[PDB]
C-alpha cells in the first residue's frame, strides 16, 4: 500500500486519484486521524499555533525588506502627497520593452509595482523615518519568527509537552491573556507612542541609540507619581503644526483633543497615546478576575451555574456549559471566529471613517483597498465560525450533559427560528427589489418624480444626535443648550464638532433615499446568510427528511435518490451555499462603499444621489462608467501600467466561469468520460507502455462543490480587486 | 398537428391584422427608406405610452424588426 | 472479445512497432534511449528557433532556439527519472525495471542533447 | 550591508520560480507514489 | 423643514425638472399637425404631467436637492407635520387586504379539510364555498383576535410533528 | 446441492467483439465468468454494447467487474427464465464461486444461513457521535 | 354542463380569471386616478 | 468498504435484495417479523454505495442503511 497519507489507512488503501486529493483535504482535520488521543489532539494544535506565527512575522519581515531594500519611502516621507509609495520590483523576463518603461514610475530606477496596502502611513505614522529603520524591523522580526518556530518544535519533545489538564485551564489563560497578552501589549505600545512616535512627529529622532537620554515630557515622571495628570495634557500640538518638523508642535504626550489633525486628516498621536494607556489600565484590571493558586476570584464554572432566571424562561439556564464549552475545541473556536469576524468588521468600519495613520485619507487606493480587503476577510471568517458551530453540534454537543439548559432549548424551537428568519428575508427581498424595480420604470418612463424615495430619517437623528447640524433635528450634540454638549464642550467636542460637520470626510457622511435602499439590501444580505448557515446548524444533527443524519457526519456528498432525492443535505453543504450569499453581500457592502466615495472624492455626491434609487444607475454609473480606463490597460494602440490590471480582470472573469463548470455539471458525466480516456491510452501503441500508479477517476461529489466554490470565490476576489485598484488609482494617480 | 397548425395560423393572422389596423405600413410604401416599419401600439397608461416612438410616417408605436412590411412587399 | 480492425491488427502496421527502438527488445536499455533520445531531440529545436521570442534577430536565432531545445530535453530527462522511481519499487524486457528504466533515462539525455547540438549544427 | 547586490533578482527569481518549484515537485511525485512496507 | 428638505412647491429643482419633461414632450410635438392623432397623444400626456407636478405640491410633499420628493416613514414626523398619507396611512391599507386575502384563504383551507378528500379541494376550487368566504372577509380583523382570545388561532404543540433533537 | 466447478472449455455466444470489455485490470488483478445453459438460440443485449446470440446448450463469458455478470444475470433470469451462476478469476488462476452463494437466489430464505450485519435496536436508537469520538479511527454510532 | 363548468374552477382557470379581474381593477383605478403616489 | 446495517425493524419483505445491483444482501430465516426472515448483508466488500436497497426500503425510517466508507477497486465499481 502507499505510504501517503500516513494518517489514514482507509485513504493510503484507496487505489484511485483520490487518495492524494483527499490526503491534502484531511491532512488538518486532526479527529480524524488514525489513532488521535484528545490529549495529543491537543499538542498538535498547539505545535501548529507555534507554525502560524512564525508564519505571519516572516511574512512582516519580507514586507519590511522589500520595501527598504526596493521602495522609495525615504522620498516618500518629503512629499507623501505627491509621491506614490513603491511595493517592490518587478523582474520579469516575459516583459517587453515597452511594458518595462510603462512600469517604471515613482522614482525607481526598473520596473516597479505601487504599493496599497498602506504600510507606508502606517511606519511613517510610528516613527519610521529611514530605510535603516526598515531593514532592522525586518531582522528583529525574522529572528522572532525563528524563535517560534522553535517554540513550536520545542514543546512538541518528550520533557516538554504539555498535559492534557494543561490545555484545560481556562481560568489562568484568560487571566495572562487579558491583563498581559492585552493590556500589557497595550501598555508597550503607549511607551513606545510617548517615547519614539511622538517625538518624531515632532522633528527629534529618539532611538535605541539615546532613548535613555531624552525626556518624553519636559518634567519627567514627577506628574506621575504626585497625581498631576494634568501635567501631560497641556501645550498640545497646534493647528499649524507640521506633521515630522517642530513648527507648530506642542509638549503634551496624553490629550483628549477628539478631532483630526489639519494636515495629515488623521487621529492625533497624543489622543491614540492616551486610548491605549486607558485600554491598557482597563485590560490589566480585568485579568485579576478569575481565579488561580491564589484563593481569590472567580470560578467560572460558578458564575454559569448561577445564572438562571427563577421563573424557568430559560428552562435550566446555563448548567452544564462550563463542560460543554471547554471540552468542545469546536464551540472554542465557533465563538474565536464570530468575535472575530465582527471585529474585522469594526475595524474596517472605523479605519475609513477615523483614519489613524498620516496622509491615509489622501490616498484613495488604499482608503479603497484596505476597506474592501477586510470586509471579505470579515465575511469569510462569519461563515467559518457557523461552519464549526455546526460541526460541534455533531461531534461533540452531548444532549445528556445541555439537559434543559439554553443551548439544548434552541434545538428546541429551531423550526420557530428559521422559520422567522424565512419571514424577514422574504419581506426585505420582496420590498427591497421591489422599491429598486419600481424606480427603474419610473426613470425609464422618463417620471423621475414618480419614484418611492424613502429618506432615512431614523439613521439621520442618530447622525443628529452625534453633532450633524446638516438635518435640523437639533439634539444632544446638535443642541447647543443640552447638558450632553455643555459638559464635554472642554474634553473632546469641539474637535470631534469640527469633524463631524466638515462634509469633506468619511466622518458620517451624508445620508439619503439612496442609501436607504442599499442598507436593505445589506440587511438582506445578513439575514439570508444567517438563515443558511443557521438552519445548516441547527439541522446539522438530524431532519425530518434525514433524522439520523448526525450518523454520517459534517461532510457526505448526499443520500441518495431516494425519498424524494437528498442533494446538498448534509451541513457542510450548507456552509457551500451560504458562501455564494455571503460573496453577495459583501460585494453589496463593497459596491456602495466604493461608490460612494469615487462620487465624493471627484466632488460630485450628486451622482451617487441621484443614481444609486435605480439599479440601471449602478449599472451604467458605477460599473461601465468606472471601467472604461482599466479595460484599456492595452489595445491594439499600445499599453500602459494599467495593463497588468486589465489582465488580471479578464483573469479573474475566466477562474469565475471555470467554476461554473464544476457547479453546474456533476461527476456522473465526467466518470464515463474518463472511462473512455482509460480505454484509449490502453490501447495507443508507444503510450500504453507508460501507465498510471493511481487509477484515474473523476473528483468526487464533495470535492466537485469546494472546487467549484474556490474558483467562483477566487474569480470574484481577483476581478473586483483590479476593478476597484484600477478604477481608482487611474482616476486619482 | 393539427392544434399546432391552428396556433400557428392564428399567429399569422394576427401578424397581418395588426399590419391592417396598427401599423404605417401604406405610409412606409410611399418612403421605404425613411419610415420604420411599426405595428405594435400600446395604450396610454401607467405612463408606458412613451413607448410609441416617432417612427415616421404621421405615426407612432414600437418599431418591428420580424421584416413583414418587406415580405408584404415583395408580394 | 475486443473489436479487431485493420488499424488495430494489420501486417505492415505491426511490422513497423516491432522495428521500433521501443518495441525492440534484446537491445541495451541504454541503446534503446539514445536511439530514442536523439530523434527527439533533433526535432525539437525546430518551432523554438522559427517561433521562439528570438527568432527575427539574424544569429541570436540558432542559438537561442537550440538551446531552449536542450533545456526542455533536461526536463524531459528528469520526468523520465522520477517515472521510474515511482513506477518499478518492488520483467521480460530489462527496460521495465528499475535498474533498466534508469539507464534508458541517461541515454535519453545523451541522445536528446546531441539530437539538438546535431540540429544546430545542419541549422550553421 | 542589508543591500543585496544588483543581480540578486536575475538569480533568485528563476531559483524560485522554475528551479526550486521543479525538485519540490519532483520529490513530492516519488513521496506520494511511495509503497510502504 | 424635516431632515433639510425643502416643500416641492418651494423647490427650484422640482420647477425646473417640470420644464424639461414638458420641454422635452414639446419638440416631439413640432413634427405632428394639430389635429393629428400623435399630437393629441402627445398633448394629453403634457396635460396628464402638469397635472402631476401640480398635484405633488398640493399632497405637500417634501423634496431633496435633486427635486425629488421624499417620503416620512416615522410616524411621529408623519403625524406632526401633515406626511401620514405618505406610508403611514399607505401602511393600514396594505395590512387590511393583505389579512385579508390571508384570512379568507385559511378559512377555506380550515373548510374543505373537512371534506372526504381535501386534496381534491384544491386542485378544484369550491367556487361557491370560496365565494362565500370573501364576502365574509371583510371582518377579519374583529374575527381574528376573537379566535387569539378564545385561544383557537394557534394548534397545540403536541399536535404538530417535529424532528429529532 | 455443491459448489459447481467452472469449465474454461464452455463455448462463448456469437458475437464480434466491441471496445466495451475487458481490460489490462483482468490480467492484473482479477476479471468474472458467468456461466449458464440456454434452451435455445436467442439474442440478448451485452451489458457492454450490443446484441449476442447465446448458443443452445452451456455458454460462458467474461466480463470486467462485477456488477456487469449481476446484471446480466438480472437481464437472463426475467427476460428468459435462466439460472446463470458467475465466478471470480484471478490472474494465478484461482476460483472463486460468488453467486448463487448457496445455490439458492439471495431474495429466497433460506435455512443454513447466518445473519450478518444485523442490529438489534432502530435507527432511532443509536448513540451519539461524541460517544464513540478517539476510539481510533472515523466509525459512525452504527458502528457499534 | 356540470363537468364543463367544473373544468372552469381548476386552479389555472381560476387563477386566470382572478387575475384578470385583478389586473383589470388595478389597471382600470390607474387609468382614472392616473399618477398615484401618496393618499391625499 | 462501505458499511451496510439491518435493524430490527425489518419486515421481510425481500425488496432491499432484490434490488441490489452487487448481490451484497440475502435473507435469513429470522423469528421477530411475521414473515419470518430478516434481511442480511453479507458480502459488504461488494457494496459500490448505490443505495438502491434504502430506495426499496418501506419501513419507517429506513432497516437498512448505507454508510460510505473507505474505497476500493470494488467499492468504486472500477472496470479498470
Ligand atoms: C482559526 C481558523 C480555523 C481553524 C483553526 C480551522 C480548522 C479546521 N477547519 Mg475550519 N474554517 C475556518 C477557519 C478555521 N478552521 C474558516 C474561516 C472557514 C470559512 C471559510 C472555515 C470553514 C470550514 C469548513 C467548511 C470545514 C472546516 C474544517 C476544518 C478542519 C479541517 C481543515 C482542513 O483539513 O483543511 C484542509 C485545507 C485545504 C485542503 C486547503 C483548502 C484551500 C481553499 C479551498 C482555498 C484555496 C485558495 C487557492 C489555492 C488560491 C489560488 C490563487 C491563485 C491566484 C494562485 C479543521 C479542524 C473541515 C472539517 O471537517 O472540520 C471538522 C470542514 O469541512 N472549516
Ligand atoms: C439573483 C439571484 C438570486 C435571487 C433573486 C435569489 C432569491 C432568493 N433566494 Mg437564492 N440563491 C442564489 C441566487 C438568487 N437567489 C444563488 C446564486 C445561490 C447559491 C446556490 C442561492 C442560494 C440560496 C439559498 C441557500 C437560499 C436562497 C434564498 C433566497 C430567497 C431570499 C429571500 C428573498 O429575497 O425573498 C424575496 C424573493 C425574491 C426576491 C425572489 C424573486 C421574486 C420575484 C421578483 C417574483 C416575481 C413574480 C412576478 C409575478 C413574475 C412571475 C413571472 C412568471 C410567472 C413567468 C429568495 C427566493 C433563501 C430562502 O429561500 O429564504 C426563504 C435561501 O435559503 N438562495
Ligand atoms: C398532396 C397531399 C398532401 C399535402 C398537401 C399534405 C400536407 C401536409 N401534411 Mg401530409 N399526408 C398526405 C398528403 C398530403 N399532406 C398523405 C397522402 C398522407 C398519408 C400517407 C399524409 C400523412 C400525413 C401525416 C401523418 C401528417 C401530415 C402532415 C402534413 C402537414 C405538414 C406541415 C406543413 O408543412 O404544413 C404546411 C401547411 C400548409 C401548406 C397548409 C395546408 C392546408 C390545406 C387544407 C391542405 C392540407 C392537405 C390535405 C391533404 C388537403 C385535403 C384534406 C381533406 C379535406 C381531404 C402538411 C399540411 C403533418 C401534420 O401536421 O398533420 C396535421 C402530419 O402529422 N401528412
Ligand atoms: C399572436 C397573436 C396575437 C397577439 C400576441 C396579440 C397581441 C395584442 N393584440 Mg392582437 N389580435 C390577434 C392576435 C394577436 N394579438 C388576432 C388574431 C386578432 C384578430 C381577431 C387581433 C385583434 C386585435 C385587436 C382588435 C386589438 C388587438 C390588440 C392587441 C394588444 C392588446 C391585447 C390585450 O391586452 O387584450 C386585453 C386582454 C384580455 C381581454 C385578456 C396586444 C399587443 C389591441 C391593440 O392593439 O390595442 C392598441 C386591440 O385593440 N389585437
Ligand atoms: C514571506 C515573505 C516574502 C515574500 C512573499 C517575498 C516575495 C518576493 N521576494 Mg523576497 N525576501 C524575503 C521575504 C519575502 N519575499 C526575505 C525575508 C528576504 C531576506 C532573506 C528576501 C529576499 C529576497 C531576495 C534577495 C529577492 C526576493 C525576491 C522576491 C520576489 C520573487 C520571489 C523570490 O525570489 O523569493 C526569494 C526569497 C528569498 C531569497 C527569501 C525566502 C525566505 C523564506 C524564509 C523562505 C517576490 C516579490 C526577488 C526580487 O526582488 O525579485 C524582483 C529577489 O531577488 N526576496
Ligand atoms: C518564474 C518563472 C519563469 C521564468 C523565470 C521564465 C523564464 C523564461 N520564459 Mg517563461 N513561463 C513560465 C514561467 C517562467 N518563465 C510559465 C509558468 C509558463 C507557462 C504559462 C511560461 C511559458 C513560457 C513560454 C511559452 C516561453 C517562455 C519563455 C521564457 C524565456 C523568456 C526570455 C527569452 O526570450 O528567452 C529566450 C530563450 C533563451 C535566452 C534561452 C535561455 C536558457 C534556456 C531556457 C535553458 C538552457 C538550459 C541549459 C542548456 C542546460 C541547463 C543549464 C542550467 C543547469 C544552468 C525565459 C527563459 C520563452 C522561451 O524562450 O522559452 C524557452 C517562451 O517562448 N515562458
Ligand atoms: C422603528 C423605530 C423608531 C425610531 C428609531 C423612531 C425615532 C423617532 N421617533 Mg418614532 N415612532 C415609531 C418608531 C420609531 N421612531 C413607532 C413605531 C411609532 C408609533 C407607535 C412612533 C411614534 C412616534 C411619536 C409619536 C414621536 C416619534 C418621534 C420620534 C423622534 C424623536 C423621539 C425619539 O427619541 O424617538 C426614538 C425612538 C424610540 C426610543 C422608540 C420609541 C419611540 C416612541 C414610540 C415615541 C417617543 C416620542 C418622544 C417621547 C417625544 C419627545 C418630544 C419630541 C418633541 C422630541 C425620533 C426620530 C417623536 C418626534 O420627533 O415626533 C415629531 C414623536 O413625537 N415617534
Ligand atoms: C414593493 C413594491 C412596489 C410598491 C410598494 C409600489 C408602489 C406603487 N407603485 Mg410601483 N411598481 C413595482 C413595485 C412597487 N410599486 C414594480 C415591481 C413595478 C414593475 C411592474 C412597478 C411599476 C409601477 C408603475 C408603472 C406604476 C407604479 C405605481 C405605483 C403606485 C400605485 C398606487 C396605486 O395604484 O394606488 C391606487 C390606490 C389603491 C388603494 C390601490 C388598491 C385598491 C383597492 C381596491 C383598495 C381596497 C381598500 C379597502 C405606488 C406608489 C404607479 C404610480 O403612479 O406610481 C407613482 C405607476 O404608474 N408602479
Ligand atoms: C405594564 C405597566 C408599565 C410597566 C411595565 C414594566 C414591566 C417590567 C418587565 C416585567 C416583564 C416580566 O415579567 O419579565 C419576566 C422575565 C424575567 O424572568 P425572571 O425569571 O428573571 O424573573 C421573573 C420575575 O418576575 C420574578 O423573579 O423577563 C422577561 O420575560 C422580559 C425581560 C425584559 C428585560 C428588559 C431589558 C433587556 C435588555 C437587553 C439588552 C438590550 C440592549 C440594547 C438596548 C440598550
Ligand atoms: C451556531 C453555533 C455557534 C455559532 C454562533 C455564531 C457564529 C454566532 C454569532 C453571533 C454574532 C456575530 C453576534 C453578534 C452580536 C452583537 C451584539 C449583541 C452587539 C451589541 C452591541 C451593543 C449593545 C452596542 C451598544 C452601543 C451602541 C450601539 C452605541 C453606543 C455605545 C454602546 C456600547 C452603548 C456556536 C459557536 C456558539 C456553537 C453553538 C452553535
Ligand atoms: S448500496 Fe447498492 S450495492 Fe450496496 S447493498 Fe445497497 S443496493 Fe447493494
Ligand atoms: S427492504 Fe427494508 S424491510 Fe424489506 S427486507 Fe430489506 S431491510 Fe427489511
Amino acid at each position: 500500500t502507499k505510504l501517503f497519507p500516513k494518517f489514514s489507512q482507509g485513504l493510503a488503501q484507496d487505489p484511485t486519484t483520490r487518495r492524494i486529493w483527499y490526503g491534502l483535504a484531511m491532512a488538518h482535520d486532526f479527529e480524524s486521524h488514525d489513532g488521535m488521543t484528545e490529549e495529543n489532539l491537543y499538542q498538535k494544535i498547539f505545535a501548529s499555533h507555534f507554525g502560524q506565527l512564525s508564519i505571519i512575522f516572516l511574512w512582516t519581515s519580507g514586507n519590511l525588506f522589500h520595501v527598504a531594500w526596493q521602495g522609495n519611502f525615504e522620498q516618500w516621507v518629503t512629499d507623501p502627497v505627491h509621491i506614490r509609495p513603491i511595493a517592490h520590483a518587478i523582474w520579469d523576463p516575459h516583459f517587453g520593452q515597452p511594458a518595462v518603461e510603462a512600469f517604471t514610475r515613482g522614482g525607481a530606477s526598473g520596473p516597479v509595482n505601487i504599493s496599497t496596502s498602506g504600510v507606508y502611513q502606517w511606519w511613517y505614522t510610528i516613527g519610521m523615518r529611514t530605510n535603516q529603520d526598515l531593514y532592522v524591523g525586518s531582522v528583529f522580526l525574522a529572528l522572532v519568527s525563528a524563535i517560534f518556530l522553535f517554540a513550536g518544535w520545542l514543546h512538541l519533545q518528550p520533557n516538554f509537552q504539555p498535559s492534557l489538564s494543561w490545555f484545560k485551564d481556562a481560568e489562568s489563560r484568560l487571566n495572562h491573556h487579558l491583563s498581559g497578552l492585552f493590556g500589557v501589549s497595550s501598555l508597550a505600545w503607549t511607551g513606545h507612542l510617548v517615547h519614539v512616535a511622538i517625538p518624531e512627529s515632532r522633528g527629534q529622532h529618539v532611538g535605541w541609540d539615546n532613548f535613555l537620554s531624552v525626556l518624553p515630557h519636559p518634567q519627567g515622571l514627577t506628574p506621575f507619581f504626585t497625581g498631576n495628570w494634568a501635567a501631560y495634557a497641556q501645550s498640545p500640538d497646534t493647528a499649524s503644526h507640521v506633521f515630522g518638523t517642530a513648527q507648530g508642535s506642542g509638549q503634551a504626550i496624553l490629550t483628549f483633543l477628539g478631532g483630526f489633525h489639519p494636515q495629515t486628516q488623521s487621529l492625533w498621536l497624543t489622543d491614540m497615546a492616551h486610548h491605549h494607556l486607558a485600554i491598557a489600565v482597563i485590560f490589566i484590571v480585568a485579568g485579576h478576575m478569575y481565579r488561580t493558586n491564589f484563593g481569590i476570584g472567580h470560578r467560572m464554572q460558578a458564575i454559569l451555574e448561577a445564572h438562571t432566571p427563577p421563573s424557568g424562561s430559560l428552562g435550566a439556564g446555563h448548567k452544564g456549559l462550563f463542560d460543554t464549552v471547554n471540552n468542545s475545541l469546536h464551540f472554542q473556536l465557533g465563538l474565536a471566529l464570530a468575535s472575530v469576524g465582527t471585529i474585522t468588521s469594526l475595524v474596517a468600519q472605523h479605519m475609513y471613517s477615523l483614519p489613524p495613520y498620516a496622509f491615509q485619507a489622501i490616498d484613495f487606493t488604499t482608503q479603497a483597498a484596505l476597506y474592501t480587503h477586510h470586509q471579505y476577510i470579515a465575511g469569510f471568517i462569519m461563515c467559518g465560525a457557523f461552519a464549526h458551530g455546526a460541526i460541534f453540534f455533531i461531534r461533540d454537543y452531548d444532549p445528556e450533559q445541555n439537559k434543559g439548559n439554553v443551548l439544548a432549548r434552541m434545538l428546541d424551537h429551531k423550526e420557530a427560528l428559521i422559520s422567522h428568519l424565512s419571514w424577514v428575508s422574504l419581506f426585505l427581498g420582496f420590498h427591497t427589489l421591489g422599491l429598486y424595480v419600481h424606480n427603474d420604470v419610473m426613470q425609464a418612463f422618463g417620471t423621475p418624480e414618480k419614484q418611492i424615495l424613502i429618506e432615512p430619517v431614523f439613521a439621520q437623528w442618530i447622525q443628529a444626535a452625534h453633532g450633524k447640524a446638516l438635518y435640523g433635528f437639533d439634539f444632544l450634540l446638535s443642541s447647543k443648550t443640552s447638558a450632553a454638549f455643555a459638559n464635554g464642550q472642554s474634553l473632546w467636542l469641539p474637535g470631534w464638532l469640527d469633524a463631524i460637520n466638515n462634509n469633506q470626510n468619511s466622518l458620517f457622511l451624508t445620508i439619503g433615499p439612496g442609501d436607504f435602499l442599499v442598507h436593505h439590501a445589506i440587511a438582506l444580505g445578513l439575514h439570508t446568510t444567517t438563515l443558511i448557515l443557521v438552519k445548516g446548524a441547527l439541522d446539522a444533527r438530524g431532519s425530518k427528511l434525514m433524522p439520523d443524519k448526525k450518523d454520517f457526519g459534517y461532510s457526505f456528498p448526499c443520500d441518495g435518490p431516494g425519498r424524494g432525492g437528498t442533494c446538498d443535505i448534509s451541513a457542510y453543504d450548507a456552509f457551500y451555499l451560504a458562501v455564494f450569499w455571503m460573496l453577495n453581500t459583501i460585494g453589496w457592502v463593497t459596491f456602495y462603499w466604493h461608490w460612494k466615495h469615487l462620487t465624493l472624492w471627484q466632488g460630485n455626491v450628486a451622482q451617487f444621489d441621484e443614481s444609486s434609487t435605480y439599479l440601471m444607475g449602478w449599472l451604467r454609473d458605477y460599473l461601465w462608467l468606472n471601467s472604461s480606463q482599466l479595460i484599456n490597460g492595452y489595445n491594439p494602440f499600445g499599453m500602459n501600467s494599467l495593463s497588468v490590471w486589465a489582465w488580471t480582470f479578464l483573469f479573474g472573469h475566466l477562474i469565475y466561469a471555470t467554476g461554473f463548470m464544476f457547479l453546474i455539471s456533476w461527476r456522473g458525466y465526467w466518470q464515463e468520460l474518463i472511462e473512455t480516456l482509460v480505454w484509449a491510452h490502453e490501447k495507443t501503441p508507444l503510450a500504453n507502455l507508460v501507465y498510471w500508479k493511481d487509477k484515474p477517476v473523476a473528483l468526487s461529489i464533495v470535492q466537485a462543490r469546494l472546487v467549484g466554490l474556490a474558483h467562483f470565490s477566487v474569480g470574484y476576489i481577483f476581478t473586483y480587486a483590479a476593478f476597484l485598484i484600477a478604477s481608482t488609482s487611474g482616476r486619482f494617480g | 398537428h393539427f392544434g399546432q397548425l391552428g396556433i400557428i395560423f392564428i399567429w399569422l393572422s394576427g401578424m397581418y391584422f395588426h399590419g391592417a389596423r396598427f401599423s404605417n405600413y401604406e405610409a412606409w410604401l410611399s418612403d421605404p427608406t425613411h419610415i420604420k416599419p411599426s405595428a405594435q401600439v400600446v395604450w396610454p397608461i401607467v405612463g408606458q405610452e412613451i413607448l410609441n416612438g416617432d417612427v415616421g410616417g404621421g405615426f407612432q408605436g414600437i418599431q418591428i424588426t420580424s421584416g413583414f412590411f418587406q415580405l408584404w412587399r415583395a408580394s | 472479445g475486443m473489436l479487431e480492425t485493420p488499424v488495430t491488427s494489420a501486417p505492415i502496421v505491426a511490422t513497423y512497432l516491432s522495428n521500433l527502438p521501443a518495441y525492440r527488445t534484446g537491445v541495451a536499455p541504454v541503446l534503446r534511449g539514445v536511439e530514442i533520445g536523439l530523434a527527439h531531440g533533433f526535432l525539437l529545436a525546430g518551432p523554438f528557433i522559427k517561433l521562439g521570442p528570438l527568432r527575427n534577430v539574424p544569429e541570436t536565432a540558432e542559438i537561442a532556439g537550440s538551446l531552449s531545445a536542450a533545456g526542455l530535453v533536461l526536463i524531459l530527462a528528469l520526468c523520465l527519472s522520477i517515472y521510474g522511481s515511482a513506477q518499478f519499487q518492488s520483467a521480460r524486457d530489462p527496460l521495465f525495471s528499475a535498474d533498466g528504466w534508469s539507464e534508458f533515462a541517461a541515454g535519453f539525455l545523451v541522445g536528446g542533447e546531441a539530437g539538438v547540438a546535431w540540429a544546430y549544427v545542419c541549422t550553421q | 550591508p542589508f543591500v543585496p547586490p544588483s543581480w540578486a533578482p536575475s538569480v533568485f527569481v528563476p531559483l524560485t520560480g522554475l528551479v526550486l518549484p521543479a525538485i519540490a515537485m519532483a520529490t513530492l511525485f516519488v513521496y506520494i507514489e511511495k509503497e510502504a512496507p | 423643514d424635516i431632515a433639510g428638505l425643502t416643500p416641492c412647491s418651494e423647490s427650484k429643482a422640482y420647477a425646473k425638472l417640470e420644464k424639461k419633461e414638458l420641454k422635452t414632450l414639446e419638440k416631439r410635438l413640432k413634427q405632428y399637425e394639430a389635429d393629428s392623432a400623435p399630437a393629441v397623444a402627445l398633448k394629453a400626456t403634457m396635460e396628464r404631467t402638469k397635472a402631476r407636478f401640480a398635484n405633488y405640491a398640493k399632497a405637500g410633499l417634501l423634496c431633496g436637492n435633486d427635486g425629488l420628493p421624499h417620503l416620512i416613514a416615522d410616524p411621529g414626523l408623519a403625524l406632526k407635520y401633515g406626511h401620514a398619507g405618505e406610508v403611514f396611512i399607505p401602511t393600514f391599507g396594505f395590512l387590511y387586504v393583505a389579512g385579508y386575502i390571508g384570512y379568507v384563504g385559511r378559512q377555506y383551507l380550515i373548510a374543505v379539510k373537512g371534506e372526504a378528500k381535501p386534496t381534491d379541494k384544491e386542485i378544484i376550487i369550491d367556487v361557491p364555498l370560496a365565494t362565500k368566504l370573501a364576502w365574509q372577509g371583510a371582518g377579519w380583523p374583529l374575527a381574528a383576535v376573537q379566535e387569539l382570545q378564545r385561544g383557537t388561532l394557534l394548534e397545540k404543540e403536541e399536535n404538530i410533528t417535529v424532528s429529532p433533537r | 446441492w455443491t459448489v459447481p466447478t467452472l469449465n474454461p472449455d464452455t463455448p462463448s455466444p456469437i458475437f464480434g467483439g466491441s471496445t466495451g470489455g475487458l481490460l489490462r485490470k483482468a490480467q492484473t488483478e482479477e476479471f468474472y465468468v458467468i456461466t449458464w445453459e440456454a434452451k435455445k438460440e436467442q439474442i440478448f443485449e451485452m451489458p457492454t454494447g450490443g446484441a449476442a446470440i447465446m448458443r443452445q446448450g452451456p455458454n460462458l463469458l467474461k466480463f470486467g467487474k462485477k456488477e456487469q455478470c449481476l446484471a446480466l444475470t438480472t437481464q437472463l433470469r426475467n427476460k428468459f427464465k435462466l439460472t446463470p451462476c458467475f465466478y471470480r478469476v484471478f490472474p494465478d488462476g484461482k476460483v472463486q464461486y460468488l453467486h448463487p452463494a448457496d445455490g439458492v437466489y439471495p431474495e429466497k430464505v433460506n435455512a443454513g444461513r447466518v445473519g450478518a450485519n444485523q442490529n438489534m435496536r432502530r435507527i432511532g436508537q443509536n448513540v451519539n457521535p461524541i460517544k464513540v469520538k478517539f476510539s481510533g479511527r472515523m466509525m459512525s454510532p452504527a458502528e457499534i | 354542463m356540470k363537468d364543463f363548468t367544473t373544468y372552469l374552477s381548476t386552479a389555472p382557470v381560476i387563477a386566470t380569471i382572478w387575475f384578470t379581474f385583478t389586473a383589470g381593477l388595478l389597471i382600470e383605478i390607474n387609468r382614472y386616478f392616473p399618477d398615484p403616489l401618496v393618499f391625499s | 468498504a462501505h458499511i451496510v446495517k439491518i435493524y430490527d425493524t425489518c419486515i421481510g419483505c425481500t425488496q432491499c435484495v432484490r434490488a441490489c445491483p452487487l448481490d451484497v444482501l440475502e435473507m435469513v430465516p429470522w423469528d421477530g417479523c411475521k414473515a419470518s426472515q430478516m434481511a442480511s448483508a453479507p458480502r459488504t466488500e461488494d457494496c459500490v454505495g448505490c443505495k438502491r436497497c434504502e430506495t426499496a426500503c418501506p419501513t419507517d425510517f429506513l432497516s437498512v442503511r448505507v454508510y460510505l466508507g473507505s474505497e476500493s477497486t470494488r467499492s468504486m465499481g472500477l472496470s479498470y
